[PDB]
């Protein structure tokens, strides 16, 4: 991350809203890449694209991985050691195939993009995209 | 991917919402995937890239316009896309990372412009759709 990667993701996820985009994000996920619904069977109805995004679980969970990515943003230093435990519940416990966390990453720029519009500028993507590659290499650590 | 009906006519649809847009959004496409993944831009050795470019004005209206070609053909798009699968596979040998990554900057540039219309389905289908074109653009058949 250069100084100015940094301030970029610091800048544009202070104007994001959290539930909003984490509820966004992994019903999106689910809906273009279906076989990750199979992780979360427990949510219930997961059977068309207008279930999923409406569905209550996936919006409570989207938000609190949207809020485990926004923690992270104040260590862009150390997403290794931050995300060393969840590395070993994504592997041991759940078993994701540590591609799906770049899927995942790369839902959340679209729904950034949607968000910001003209705003999320390639510049901007350049800078998240480093975010997910970071994010993605540090929850794939300890498989 | 295999395209469903409804995949067929979610990318109809979305591209035909496109429209006279199809040339700038494959322009901003490549600018925000040489800006993402600079590795791409060793494949452009003889291009300018720099912001606002002729050559990548000009390459992303080629870009565009061979998607709207295969969306016209999505019935058939091997033999609709032999020739830039010619030029992709055979002659530049282009890894097949490289076409997931222009996707991805597709979708982001969709995404950016048309809001509304970026719905989870249509994002789905363009998705299998954007592998499909691909998948096709890396094979020797
Ligand atoms: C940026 C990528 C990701 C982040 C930051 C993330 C974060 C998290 C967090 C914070 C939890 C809660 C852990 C706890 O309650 O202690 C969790 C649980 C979980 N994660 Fe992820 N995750 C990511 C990617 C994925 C992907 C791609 C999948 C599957 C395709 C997945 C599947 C799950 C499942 C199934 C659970 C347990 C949900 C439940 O039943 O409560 N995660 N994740
Ligand atoms: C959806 C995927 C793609 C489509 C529809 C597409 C379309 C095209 C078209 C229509 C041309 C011009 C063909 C001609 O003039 O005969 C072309 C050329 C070219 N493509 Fe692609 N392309 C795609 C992906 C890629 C990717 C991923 C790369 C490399 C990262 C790439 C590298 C090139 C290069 C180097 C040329 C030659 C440009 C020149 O010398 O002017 N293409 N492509």
């Amino acid at each position: 991350f250069t100084e100015e990667d940094k301030a970029t993701i610091t800048s544009l996820w202070g104007k994001v809203n959290v539930e909003d985009a984490g509820g966004e994000t992994l019903g999106r996920l689910l809906v273009v890449y279906p076989w990750t619904q199979r992780f979360f069977d427990s949510f219930g109805n997961l059977s068309s694209a207008s279930a999923i995004m409406g569905n209550p679980k996936v919006k409570a969970h989207g938000k609190k991985v949207l809020t485990s990515l926004g923690d992270a943003i104040k260590h862009l230093d150390d997403l290794k050691g931050t995300f060393a435990q969840l590395s070993e519940l994504h592997c041991d416990k759940l078993h994701v195939d540590p591609e799906n966390f770049k899927l995942l990453g790369n839902v959340l720029v679209t729904v950034l993009a949607i968000h910001f519009g003209k705003e999320f500028t390639p510049e901007v993507q350049a800078s998240w995209q480093k975010m997910v590659t970071g994010v993605a290499s540090a929850l794939s650590s300890r498989y | 991917m295999v395209l469903s009906p409804a995949d067929k006519t979610n990318v109809e649809a979305a591209w035909g919402k496109v429209g006279a847009h199809a040339g700038e959004y494959g322009a901003e496409a490549l600018e925000r995937m040489f800006l993402s993944f600079p590795t791409t831009k060793t494949y452009f050795p003889h291009f300018d890239l720099s912001h606002g470019s002729a050559q990548v004005e000009g390459h992303g209206k080629k870009v565009a316009d061979a998607l709207t070609n295969a969306v016209a053909h999505v019935d058939d798009m091997p033999d609709a896309l032999s020739a830039l699968s010619d030029l992709h596979a055979h002659e530049l040998r282009v890894d097949p990372v490289n076409f997931k990554l222009l996707s991805h900057c597709l979708l982001v540039t969709l995404a950016a412009h048309l809001p509304a219309e970026f719905t989870p389905a249509v994002h789905a289908s363009l998705d299998k759709f954007l592998a499909s074109v691909s998948t096709v653009l890396t094979s020797k058949y």
